């Protein structure tokens, strides 16, 4: 919702990209707790 | 005879109304009538409550459960934060290899409209608005030539299309990208145009056909919820195969499936599959 | 009752703050809820939907269906005439 | 399954499977090489 | 004839083995060394071969001539016997028929009709012309290609044989407390897919029951397949029909890749007081609609 | 609520038979190349 | 166990237990049409043991 | 006839396990017995005490 | 130090991973193992 | 043979087209759409029956009187149309999505996710399952040693006609069995 | 359980089913592929939930 | 069907089977000359819950009618009371008077079948001891009015 | 699951590699099934008991079944004054130390399971290496079409180990029969007679006499001689398949071969890693002649 | 289900009809001297879940004398589901809810002395425990129909049991009742399923045989010139050129043929 983390999905592959160019990619508490969601929801996906 | 969940054994001193059975009070027809009506509508009210809990959407249920979860006794004041963490970040793009520059949202004062665009992305050609040369000709719409751009770029097997940027156009793109009819898309906050990335599979495109709903701007088609519901039904089998995009009174760009979900009617834009 | 229907309309703490209580603290009267139901009610119960069901297999194979004699099976071409037989049945 | 396995049993030759299960075996001239021993089926002929 | 040839074993004499033969046979049976003679045929197999060829060589006719039985005599005994059948009698019969005759009924062909009549030695109408036709057509293949005895010989998936599943697995356990033995514990035994292994478990339970001379739980197929059951009930109510839903009639909805995530984290984080709670048969059911669809069949429940 | 019944859908062609599948297409039936590990 | 089993087997069919068996045919049943629910399987061992 | 002959033979005669270079006989990029290089290696050595 | 096995010099690797796993077909772990493995050997392990 | 060269097939998992196919053969505009039953011109109809379609319905050239109309056109049209039809599975893979029909296959997986709690998730401490060879073991024996090696466990002359397990295959054999080998040789 | 469905073989009377009058005899209808009919009262012997 | 519908029906149905229903059904089986069903039913009844409760009882009338039909209908392996001799069966049997089954020979064949069975199943038979003799003393032959 | 299936595949593969025997898929899966059910039993019994984790002082108490299920939580009113966040973290950490204790228990249990499993594999495994024909060559010795070449170096460093007495066979069975001979010799002796009247003696007879188990009591009622499945001498699944259909034969032998190869690859990977950890091996191929020159 | 002191103890789970609310009972006597199962009145309010189908929690709520355990001293409440540990099938009681005064079972400390009556025994596998030889047979109330002290084989011997199971060679042995079991996937494959009619469910699996009017000319042309391909409707027949005829349950995925 914060446009902090972005993604690109192919058929069988998944790209998770951390976008925070201002603070030098330093993750906040919210952004990290979010990444641990996108990572395991990308990783526990069926086609990845 | 050990009992779990039953709390103090034999409860506490509670007899049933019928069993204890105190002598029935004789109410005047007034008292009795009022009892009957208040407890009738008490039952009505309860039936309502249950039906509402049955029909609650999952998102509502999750918000409820995790709202109660975090609930404290005192309603605590918000804590002061850094000068801001909450600026919506700018979507990443590469400056050197580009369709368009990703323009900052911090520049929002500089921007123009679709009609009168502010000078930006000079190194790129600027798409022109398509307008009729005479009376009998159709009156074109950004949706019309959005669809035809995509169709023709799909026929020539191109990876990228530069396409007109209006509210319902990039709405249409987000919906198509939801359904996976399109590899990706981006609005660079360029005034005129934005870009779509097409997807091909097994040598031909992912898009069989893509067609606008109206040829003119002078004609506007309205979709009843029952119509959008008919589309979904192929002789008794539920069919989401084909997608129809539409405006709502709420300015949302929706597919027909969410529309049918919330039973709202909308104005037609295009079909794609 | 839907979206075409007539609209329903709409510092400190309110009276709706108090009725609410943490699921961490033990509630008012200890009504013996079934664990499975409270699981389902808060949306944390593992779903079993009709989407998880495969084919319903034939387990005990019925019987041989023997050929039932029809009007188009006759050993003389005569019995299936145009003046008599308009079809198999 | 886009490209299903299909019929995998080699216990006979392709021409023996073809012979038994298909009328098409009786008309060797009417079939191209790529389809020759490949059909297990009976075909109807309709002359329009 | 049936009494002498088939039922009386004691009158059957087998060719006596020499001492050399006895030794070579014994040492073959006890310890196998490769390259050997593959035959080594059990006297059981031999015996059953002699019997089946006694069924081959049985011919009817006038019994003042060579053969034992009038045809009328044969079907007479047959008729007295078919009327004589009990419930499990004609059950054994119909099983016997489904196993032997029925597949043959599917693999037949005009090419066999002469041979098909050679079983009873009945004379056909066209017999000379069938002789010629069938000669010309059997000419077009191997003699092994065309004999009906060998047309059933191969079966897919040789790893699990029906013969070997006749003894049901771990029957000395799930007999004694069938609740502590959900389908999972047993399903780890088979390297097959889900539908197949549950199918097989059903058959195990039934075989076991018939073996122990008690009646089988007919609710078991509904219990193992419960998801499929309810899907079929609700499908039947949706599209209005009676039967089992097949593929053509499934919804065409296309889920996203990660669609299963919510349920995935719900499952991964579940916890259970005992293992019975973990897999009880009824965890498929929450609302009253679920219980009304699951038991609509028993008017008892 | 779906008044077309799957029970009656179709057209009798008289004698003309057509095939139907109980579940999946027969080609997709035996999966043995991934099962017995014959693949490149 | 052998006795619980014996009895269940006997009330399944009696004709298994006769030296000269009479005709065994299924008749109706007193529990209902679903009576198998109250009948089936093998006698169960106590779970403590 | 010949093709299924060849298939049976090539399937039965194939090797398995790991070779001197630490890889399968069917491994993608790296090969064994190139141009009968082992054949010759037996030719000139021979097996004798 | 053997903290990781994999290293690459190729531009925009992420795109190539995407497009490589687009051309892939099945989900059986035999297939997956080989596709992933071949990707690794051809780029990320330094053979050449 | 020109017709067997051009053979087409159809995925019958769906039994009829799930979307409209609008396609033209030369000058002949054809519509192949989903229907409750088979509806079509008699000829087009038993062509669609030749594929095993139950639910298809199909129309050639709007009004039936529309040019061009030939028996050739009638056939080539419906075959062209059917050849343009996409199966639903194919469509689903085309978008990188999971069909509703195939989801049941994930069930056992999802099932033992749920069931993996407790002991089933537990692995033996210390043991990876990968056991490397360390020493070299050879139990092979000279023939005279193994002549009577298994006499007590099994009968005497245990390795007798065994060719793989002996360097002398004929030892221990009584004369008869030795004679058998030559007997089949000649 | 299967509800009884109209326009069947044993349901539909003659003139709609066939364009001819076909006699209704309780014995041996070849057209309807039945051998014989005992004709009890429809819902009597069957269970009601059925 | 009626017997099931007796307990299935909400409106006219009884909670447990009345005795009336039981002896009625039995009487149908007697009057149908239906043997197997009479036997199985009798045994099922004496195995029911109503029987163990004491609610349904087997009476003397049920009992003796049961016996009546048990006599007068054909038994699968044996000749039954109410089997009529046929004078002309001598064409085959060889005798005009007596019954065309001999219980002694039937017993003997039962012994033979017992050994043939033990052989079919275990592949081998234990030879009986030398002190073993078949006891025929308890067998009586068929008497005919 | 993993640790087991790896070892079982080791066994199956090795079984076909060394001798021409195939293991039936039926058998292979039923081994694993037995491991699984063992774990299940341990679970059944593990849920009857409880583990108590405790956080700060004793003032946060968490009662949880070893499987990680939570049954009770006791708390000091001290805790009630903290914060919702800190309350949560506290209880969560108590729960964690509970799961810790439980997991220690379970891991002992699992070690026990692994031992039983091994003991059940032993007649098969020691079935294949205890024959007069079984042999291995060192992994570093070159293999050529005729046979295997000799490793040159350190002629002291190669020692061939032998598992079998070369004179007349003494099998494990003879050892068990020896054990019960000594049992009876001890019992029937005068000093043993007096010992059988002790508590030690009756403990011995209660555990290890099966012969005295009353009819219908759980457990084996005879003492069993150790299973003998000599691999090269017992035809298992290849002969049935060869009689029935060649195709299933070729497929099953193919599976065994593939499994064996896979196992061997795993062993090579572990070897490589152990070689890198100790620094004798580099992190990328530096020696390509060891590969390309064949 | 376990045994002590001569009687059964069973764990069960009482539940409302919608299974919203639940109570476990650990050791309950299985006693068939109770015509109907008895619970403490206090549970009546604990188990009441007012769903949509039952606006008040229960379908049946009345008052009965209920003097059997120990003028309306109790309450009949239905229907409450009951899951016993051994059984796969739920048993549905309409129990007696008894207050403290009518009967008080507190009997030992923490112990509520609950028991199960024939209400619930009739519906379980527990019922087979009620027949002669079972474990509840001793506890049946005395009847003319139930003899107290008789040995089992004595009793069954009176009912006509003579020998042991399948002991006489005339009765087939129980386990040969089922010899072959048919599983399509494990052997010979699936059937080839066709239809002639409107649907798969509305038609017959059978094609029409050779004797059809329209098939005779075709089949003729097909017998005479066998090698060339022939037009006709004679293709649709059950009979054809190829050795494999079209008749139902052809196994077409089978390796042979
Ligand atoms: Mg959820
Ligand atoms: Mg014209």
């Amino acid at each position: 919702a914060n446009r902090t983390i972005t993604g690109n999905d192919g058929r069988f592959s998944k790209t998770i990209m951390i976008n925070e160019p201002q603070c030098n990619q330093a993750l906040s508490a919210k952004t990290a707790s979010e990444l641990s969601k996108e990572i395991d929801k990308a990783t526990n996906a069926v086609y990845s | 005879a050990k009992v779990y969940g039953a709390v103090p054994p034999l409860g506490a001193a509670q007899g049933h109304r019928l069993l204890h059975g105190k002598r029935e009070r004789e109410g005047s027809l007034f008292a009795v009538a009022n009892d009957v009506k208040r407890d009738e509508r008490l039952l009505r009210q309860q039936l309502n409550a249950l039906l509402e809990e049955e029909r609650m959407p999952m998102q509502a249920r999750l918000q409820r459960n995790e709202a109660v979860s975090s609930h404290e006794a005192v309603p605590q004041t918000p804590l002061v934060d850094l000068p801001g963490v909450e600026r919506r970040r700018d979507l990443p793009a590469d400056p050197i290899t580009r369709l368009f520059f990703q323009h900052k949202g911090d520049h929002a004062l500089y921007y123009g409209t679709y009609d009168k665009p502010s000078v930006q992305d000079d190194d790129r050609v600027q798409i022109e608005k398509r307008v009729p040369r005479r009376r009998e000709e159709n009156l074109y719409t950004p949706i019309y030539d959005f669809c035809h751009r995509i169709r023709e770029a799909t026929e020539q097997r191109k990876r990228f299309v530069v396409v007109p940027s209006t509210i319902e156009t990039r709405g249409c793109a987000r919906v198509m990208h939801d359904h996976g009819l399109v590899a990706g898309f981006r609005d660079f906050h360029n005034d005129r145009a934005f870009a779509v990335e097409l997807k091909y599979f097994q040598g031909d495109s992912t898009i069989n056909v893509i067609e606008p709903c109206s040829y003119d701007g002078r004609t506007e088609f309205e979709w009843s919820p029952k119509m959008m519901r008919r589309l979904l039904n192929t002789h008794g089998i539920h069919n989401r195969l084909v997608v129809y995009i539409c405006r709502t009174a709420d300015n949302r760009i929706i597919d027909h499936i969410h529309a049918v979900k919330e039973n709202i009617g909308g104005r037609g834009l295009m079909m794609v599959h | 009752g839907g979206p075409g229907s007539p609209v329903r309309g709409p510092r400190g703490y309110t009276a709706e703050w108090r009725d609410l209580r943490n699921p961490m603290r033990p509630p008012e009267f200890p009504t013996p809820w079934e664990r499975k139901y409270r699981q389902y009610a808060r949306g944390q119960h593992p779903s079993y939907d009709m989407v998880y069901a495969g084919p319903m297999p034939e387990i005990f194979p019925m019987r041989r269906d023997f050929r039932k004699p029809t009007r188009w099976d006759f050993h003389d071409i005569e019995k299936q005439g145009k003046y008599r037989t308009s079809g198999p049945y | 399954d886009l490209y299903p396995e299909g019929f995998q049993w080699k216990h006979k030759l392709n021409t023996e499977y073809n012979q038994w299960r298909s009328n098409t075996w009786l008309t060797p001239d009417l079939i191209p090489k790529e389809h020759r021993g490949r059909f297990l089926c009976n075909f109807q002929l309709n002359i329009v | 004839w049936y009494l002498q040839n088939i039922l009386s074993l004691e009158l059957l004499k087998l060719k006596s083995k020499t001492n050399a033969e006895k030794i070579a046979t014994y040492r073959s049976y006890m310890r196998s060394l490769a390259s050997g003679k593959d035959n080594t045929m059990s006297d059981d197999d031999v015996i059953r071969n002699i019997i089946k060829e006694r069924w081959k060589t049985l011919e009817f006719g006038d019994r003042n001539a060579g053969y034992p039985c009038t045809f009328g005599d044969y079907i007479q005994f047959l008729n007295e016997w078919f009327k004589s059948l009990d419930e499990e009698g004609m059950q054994r019969l119909r099983e016997h028929f489904d196993r032997r005759i029925r597949p043959l009924l599917a693999v037949m062909s005009p090419v066999d009709i002469l041979w098909l009549e050679a079983l009873t030695q009945n004379s056909p109408h066209n017999k000379e012309q069938l002789q010629r036709k069938i000669a010309f057509q059997t000419s077009l293949g191997t003699p092994e290609f065309f004999d009906m005895s060998k047309r059933l010989r191969y079966e897919i998936n040789e790893d699990y044989k029906v013969r070997d599943e006749l003894g049901p697995e771990l029957f000395a356990l799930w007999s004694k407390a069938p609740e502590r033995w959900p389908p999972e514990r047993l399903s780890k035994m088979y390297g097959l897919d889900f539908t197949l292994v549950r199918k097989i478990l059903v058959w195990h339970h039934f075989k076991a029951c018939y073996d122990a001379c008690v009646e089988p739980d007919w609710s078991l197929p509904k219990r193992l397949f419960a998801l499929e059951w309810i899907r079929d009930v609700r499908a039947r109510k949706h599209g209005l029909f009676y039967g089992k839903m097949r593929f053509a009639e499934q919804k065409i909805t296309f889920y996203s890749d990660r669609f299963l995530f919510r349920d995935l984290v719900n499952r991964r984080e579940a916890s259970y007081a005992n293992v019975w709670e973990m897999d009880d048969p009824y965890r498929f059911l929450q609302t009253e609609q679920d219980y009304e669809d699951y038991w609509g069949d028993n008017y008892d429940v | 609520k779906n008044l077309n019944s799957w029970y009656t859908k179709g057209t009798m062609r008289g004698g003309v038979p057509r095939i139907y599948y109980a579940w999946m297409r027969p080609g997709s039936f035996t999966r043995r190349r991934f099962e017995k590990m014959r693949n490149p | 166990y052998k006795d619980r089993l014996l009895s269940k087997q006997f009330f399944q069919n009696p004709q298994a237990f006769e030296v000269v068996p009479d005709r065994h045919e299924r008749s109706v049943q007193f529990g209902g049409k679903w009576e198998y629910q109250r009948t089936h399987g093998l006698p169960t061992v106590d779970r403590n043991e | 006839m010949g093709e299924r002959m060849r298939a049976i033979i090539e399937d039965y005669s194939k090797g398995f396990g790991l070779g001197p270079h630490g890889h399968s006989p069917t491994h993608d990029t790296i090969h064994y017995n190139t141009l009968n290089a082992e054949g010759e290696r037996v030719r000139d050595l021979g097996y004798t005490d | 130090l053997g903290w990781t096995d994999l290293f690459t010099t190729i531009p925009d690797m992420t795109y190539h991973i995407k497009e490589w796993f687009d051309t892939t077909e099945h989900m059986h772990n035999d297939a997956v193992a080989w596709q992933l493995g071949h990707l690794l050997e051809t780029c990320f392990k330094m053979k050449e | 043979r020109e017709a067997f060269s051009n053979i087409i097939a159809v995925d019958l998992e769906q039994e009829g087209p799930m979307y409209p196919v609008r396609v033209n053969a030369d000058g002949v505009r054809v519509l192949l759409y989903p229907a409750r039953r088979i509806v079509a011109n008699f000829r087009v109809a038993d062509i669609l029956c030749a594929f095993g379609f139950q639910h298809a319905g199909c129309r050639i050239n709007l009004k039936a009187t529309n040019n061009p109309k030939s028996p050739t056109h009638t056939v080539e049209g419906v075959f062209e149309a059917v050849k343009a039809l996409r199966s639903v599975s194919e469509i689903a893979a085309s978008r990188g999505k999971v069909p509703h029909s195939l989801i049941y296959n994930i069930y056992p997986y999802l099932e033992e996710i749920r069931r993996r709690k407790g002991m089933m998730a537990m692995h033996p401490p210390g043991k990876d399952g990968l056991l490397m060879p360390d020493r070299v073991v050879d139990n092979r024996l000279p023939d005279h040693l193994k002549r009577g090696y298994y006499d007590d466990v099994y009968w005497k002359d245990f390795f007798a006609g065994s060719d793989e397990h002996l360097n002398e295959p004929r030892m221990g054999l009584r004369g008869d069995e030795m004679r058998r080998r030559l007997e089949e040789a000649q | 359980w299967a509800p009884q469905m109209e326009w069947g073989i044993e349901n539909t009377p003659s003139q709609e089913q066939y364009q001819e009058h076909v006699p209704d005899t309780t014995d041996a209808d070849f057209r309807k592929q039945r051998r014989i009919q005992s004709r009890p009262v429809k819902w009597f012997y069957e269970s009601h939930y059925t | 069907a009626l017997w099931y519908r007796a307990t299935e029906d909400p409106y006219f149905g009884t909670p447990q089977h009345t005795q009336r229903q039981a002896e009625a059904l039995l009487k149908v089986y007697v009057q149908a000359k239906q043997r197997g069903k009479a036997i199985d039913f009798m045994n099922k009844l004496r195995g029911s819950v109503e029987y163990l409760t004491g609610d349904i009882t087997i009476t003397t009338v049920m009992q003796e009618s049961y016996d009546a039909l048990l006599d007068t209908t054909p038994h699968p392996h044996l000749l039954t009371n109410g089997f009529t001799l046929e004078s002309d069966a001598a064409k085959y049997t060889g005798e005009v008077n007596k019954a065309p089954l001999s219980p002694l020979q039937f017993r003997i064949d039962m012994e033979m079948n017992k050994y043939r069975r033990q052989q079919k199943e275990e592949g081998v038979v234990r030879v009986p001891p030398a002190l073993w003799r078949l006891d025929t003393s308890a067998i009586v032959p068929y008497k005919v009015d | 699951m993993e640790v087991y299936r790896r070892i079982t595949e080791r066994v199956r593969g090795a079984l076909w590699a060394h001798h021409g025997r195939l293991m039936s898929e039926r058998q292979f899966h039923r081994i694993l099934a037995f491991v699984y059910n063992n774990k299940y039993e341990y679970q059944i019994r593990f849920d009857r008991m409880e583990v108590v984790g405790r956080e700060w002082g004793g003032r946060v108490e968490v009662v949880t079944t070893p499987a990680g299920f939570l049954k009770r939580v006791r708390v000091n009113p001290c805790v009630e004054d903290l914060t919702l966040y800190q309350q949560q973290q506290l209880i969560l950490s108590a729960y964690a130390n509970a799961c810790a204790d439980g997991r220690k228990l379970m891991e002992q249990a699992e070690m026990n399971i692994y031992k039983q499993f091994l003991k059940d594999l032993k007649p098969i495994v020691m079935g294949i290496r205890d024959n007069p024909e079984f042999y291995t060559v060192s992994e570093n010795s070159i293999e050529t079409i005729g046979g295997v070449l000799q490793t040159g170096d350190s002629n002291n460093l190669c020692h061939t180990h032998r598992t079998i007495p070369a004179a007349k066979a003494r099998q494990p069975a003879d050892e068990v029969r020896a054990r019960q001979e000594w049992e009876q010799k001890w019992i029937n002796s005068p000093r043993g007679q007096s010992w059988a009247l002790t508590l030690r003696g009756k403990t011995y007879f209660a555990l290890h006499g099966p012969q005295y188990r009353p009819r219908g009591a759980p457990g084996a009622k005879k003492e069993t001689l150790p299973l003998d499945i000599p691999a090269p001498y017992t035809a298992m699944d290849e002969k049935r398949l060869l009689k029935k259909n060649w195709m299933a034969y070729l497929d099953n032998k193919h599976v065994a071969e593939v499994m064996w190869t896979r196992v061997k690859i795993a062993d090579r990977e572990k070897r490589q890693r152990l070689l890198q950890e100790t620094g004798r091996a580099w992190h990328r191929p530096i020696n390509e002649e060891a590969i390309n020159r064949w | 289900f376990r045994m002590s002191g001569g009687d059964m103890f069973v764990e069960y789970k009482v539940l409302s009809r919608d299974h919203r609310r639940s109570i476990r009972v650990e050791d309950a006597i299985v006693d068939p001297t109770f015509k109907r199962t008895v619970l403490p009145l206090g549970w009546l309010e604990l188990l009441r879940s007012p769903s949509l189908r039952l606006p008040t929690g229960y379908f049946v709520e009345e008052t009965v004398h209920v003097s059997l355990p120990n003028e309306a001293n109790a309450i009949i409440a239905g229907p409450v589901v009951l899951y016993i540990t051994g059984q796969s099938v739920p048993v549905v009681l309409n129990p007696y809810f008894v207050p403290e005064g009518t009967w008080d079972m507190r009997t030992r400390d923490g112990e509520l002395d609950l028991r199960l009556g024939m209400d619930a025994i009739e519906q379980c596998t527990l019922f087979s425990e009620l027949r002669p030889g079972g474990l509840l047979y001793g506890k049946l109330p005395e009847n003319p129909n139930v003899r107290r002290n008789e040995s089992l084989r004595a009793t069954l011997g009176r009912y006509g049991m003579k020998c042991d199971l399948a002991e006489s060679p005339l009765v087939p042995r129980p386990w040969t009742r089922m010899r072959y079991m048919f599983i399509d996937e494990l052997q010979r494959g699936p059937k080839l399923t066709e239809f002639v009619g409107h649907n798969p469910r509305n038609g017959t699996p059978w094609r029409f045989s050779q004797n059809t009017k329209y098939f005779r000319i075709g089949i003729w042309r097909d017998t005479i010139r066998r090698n060339d391909m022939n037009e006709g409707l004679h293709a649709h027949s059950s009979w054809q050129k190829s050795p494999q005829q079209s008749v139902p349950e052809v196994r077409f995925l089978a390796p042979y043929p």
